[PDB]
């Protein structure tokens, strides 16, 4: 067979220890999921100091909290706007599976509060940029560098399914770059806590699996082919499906017919074509042996996932840092002032926040 | 090429979902 008796036996053990963590993660979910916490400081509390771009439903500012001088992200919702697009309860979602989760590539929220006019939810700041930005900065990741970061999203996406989550917007535009270099993953406003199928229509066009775009129901395998979108965006520089507008994207995405760069590795091209393969009865993450038939792909075969999760593999880029609170790592956005009305709005809707 | 087709899509700019 492929494994000798002692392989054979440690990889075994390590399936095992996976499912005694996810176990213990899923009560610590489930405890916080249930009694989620709220209203742990005020605006004036933080100096606000420059955009660092935008998160589902809402603009993303850097702070800086006055008594201790700790850098944050604060994402800003306009109560009012997002009752207009009818992101209420994504918003609300959104708040309550950041403050639940624990994993090392998941954004922490670190405060949380509301006023009149806006909620606000004060994250981790992330200094290293989006990947986006390395990514086209440098064109393409070589395929050591794509696979340093796709380990991590494979060990999240084992996570946050275990916990029945569909993250559903998977992009180079939502991981940030920490000090370390490693990743953390941003922007739940579209991920839904469900087991078994769901319908939405949502994500991000490229992205998006064949059965989320067809009137079909889908499941958590959506994440997997999205990874597969990723990988090949990581690797390629652009992504395996693309065109001038989103409706041509989706027929590309249905029709499925996928090529590759030819300097792609034939291990890499063998894992894009198990995951971003039409057939839910054939995509992997999606079969009996589930994760492990990525863990255990030939690409990943240098892949220490232990090591990864303890942080412990050197990165292969370490952003720069010029001080406390530098955004060079970030484009420059319109400066919206934060206004709060005099008057509450929306209070009922917006009660659990 | 592929990477010209990308580069004329008008879509190698940030993405947002639907
Ligand atoms: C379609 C483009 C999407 N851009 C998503 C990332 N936006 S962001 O960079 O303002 C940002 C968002 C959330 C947490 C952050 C934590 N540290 C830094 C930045 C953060």
């Amino acid at each position: 067979g492929h494994m000798g008796n002692a392989a054979a036996a440690k990889k075994g053990s390590e399936q095992e220890s996976v499912k005694e963590f996810l176990a213990k993660a899923k009560e610590e979910f489930l405890k916080k999921w249930e009694s989620p916490s709220q209203n742990t400081a005020q605006l004036d509390h933080f100096d606000r100091i420059k955009t660092l771009g935008t998160g589902s439903f809402g603009r993303v500012m850097l702070v800086k909290h006055k008594e201790t001088g700790n850098h944050y992200a604060m994402k800003i919702l306009d109560k009012q706007k997002v009752v207009k697009l009818k992101q209420i309860e994504h918003t609300l979602n959104e708040k309550r599976i950041l403050q639940a989760v624990n994993f090392p590539f998941l954004v922490k929220l670190e405060f949380s509060f509301k006023d009149n006019s806006n909620l606000y939810m004060v994250m981790e700041y992330v200094p290293g940029g989006e990947m986006f930005s390395h990514l086209r900065r440098i064109g393409r990741f070589s395929e050591p560098h794509a696979r340093f970061y796709a380990a991590q999203i494979v060990l999240t996406f084992e996570y946050l399914h275990s916990l029945d989550l569909i993250y559903r917007d998977l992009k180079p535009e939502n991981l940030l770059i920490d000090q370390q270099g490693y990743i953390q993953v941003t922007d739940f406003g579209f991920a839904k806590r469900v087991k078994g199928r769901t319908w939405t229509l949502c994500g991000t066009p490229e992205y998006l699996a064949p059965e989320i775009i067809l009137s079909k129901g889908y499941n958590k395998a959506v994440d997997w082919w999205a990874l597969g979108v990723l990988i090949y965006e990581m690797a390629a520089g652009y992504p395996p499906f693309f065109a001038d507008q989103p409706i041509q994207i989706y027929e590309k995405i249905v029709s499925g017919k996928v090529r590759f760069p030819s300097h792609f590795s034939s291990d890499l091209k063998d894992l894009l074509r198990n995951l971003l393969q039409v057939d839910l009865t054939k995509r992997f993450g999606n079969l009996k042996n589930g994760v492990n038939d990525i863990k255990n792909h030939k690409w990943f075969a240098t892949t220490d996932w232990i090591a990864i999760y303890q942080r412990k593999v050197e990165a292969p880029f370490i952003p720069k840092f010029k001080g406390p609170g530098d955004t060079s790592n970030f484009d420059d956005y319109e400066e919206e002032e934060i206004r709060v009305s005099i008057n509450e709005k929306c209070g009922k809707e917006f009660t659990e926040f | 090429t592929t990477y010209a087709d990308f580069i004329a899509s008008g879509r190698t700019g940030r993405r947002n979902a639907i």
